DNA sequence: TGTCTTCAACTGCTTTCGCATGAAGTACCTCCCAACTACTTTTCCTCACACTTG
DNA sequence: CAAGTGTGAGGAAAAGTAGTTGGGTTTTTTTTGCAGTTGAAGACA
RNA sequence: AUGCGA
């Protein structure tokens, strides 16, 4: 089950982990460039749900 | 580690066979407390066919 | 194999591992009997 | 976790492999870090959702 | 009896265009499969007891 | 003191086969904008 | 969809 969830990133549970979304949690390490590989581990996201927002504040 | 606290936080999940007995009819009984005390994770291993 | 199995089941035969008698008659190792599929038909017709 | 570069090379790896990611079905995936409310500390917010609860809500 | 006025619940939308890169629902049972040891199997081999003698 | 017929079982082994188990998918039967709109309560003539 | 070229 953790391979599946970790293979899709659709973490779903009966409490919802108190999180606003059920996708997007997982990313391909995408080693096309060592710069990209290290860049992956210092990237942090505000989350998909705020990506959905129309505003810019 | 955090995970052993998590399983300490899940506590118990109890189920009764309506535990008949023939207070044992309005207090009944026979409790079954299921929980998880420890959780261990082992480093990746591969053994051939199946066992031994 | 799936086609042969399916087609035999369409005819209503029972296909399963060989019995002691079947293994003996066909000359196959008893250990391979369960892997030796046989199609049979009986009295009470299939539903 | 504790292999020196020398052993790490002896295991056919990038002599400096940082790691931290997961091999799932052979495809390298990492779990993206997320920005969430600072825990345990009351954050005073005005939100129209609060009115969206119903009448008499501020 | 008839007409007017407000509010809230519901509908429907908010770049284009292409790559990607597909993955993934599924529980109850299972027969099959792989296993370890013990037990059993087919053909073959070789000797043995008894009776009778003098 | 002795030689000579008749003759049943004990024994061996590789491979198979037994018993018990386990594994095993396969299988199969969180509002966050918009503008509008309907229905609504209440009032009125 | 995730990410991305413009």
């Amino acid at each position: 089950k953790m391979q599946y969830f970790l293979s899709t990133g659709n973490l779903v549970s009966q409490s919802g982990l108190d999180l606003q979304q059920v996708s997007g949690y997982t990313v391909v390490a995408e080693k096309i460039n060592f710069y990209r590989f290290i860049s992956h581990f210092r990237m942090v996201h505000r989350g998909s749900f705020f990506a959905q927002l129309k505003t810019t504040t | 580690g955090l995970l052993n606290l998590g399983v300490k936080d899940i506590g118990e999940k109890v189920i009764f066979d309506g535990k008949p007995l023939n207070s044992n009819s309005g207090y009944l009984g026979n409790k079954l407390s299921v929980s998880v005390e420890q959780v261990s994770i082992a480093k990746p291993m591969s053994n051939d066919g199946v066992s031994s | 194999p799936s086609k042969v199995v399916s087609l035999f089941r369409v005819l209503g035969a029972i296909v399963k591992g060989a019995t002691v008698a079947q293994a003996e008659a066909f000359g196959i190792p008893k250990s391979t009997a369960a892997s030796y599929k046989i199609a049979t038909m009986k009295v009470p017709f299939k539903l | 976790n504790k292999m020196s570069p020398y052993e790490l090379v002896q295991h056919k790896e990038e002599s400096d492999e940082i790691g931290g990611y997961f091999i799932v079905n052979g495809i390298e995936k990492l779990i993206r870090m997320l920005i969430v409310q600072r825990r345990n500390h009351p954050m005073a917010i005005i939100r129209p959702s609060f009115a969206n609860r119903g009448a008499s809500y501020s």
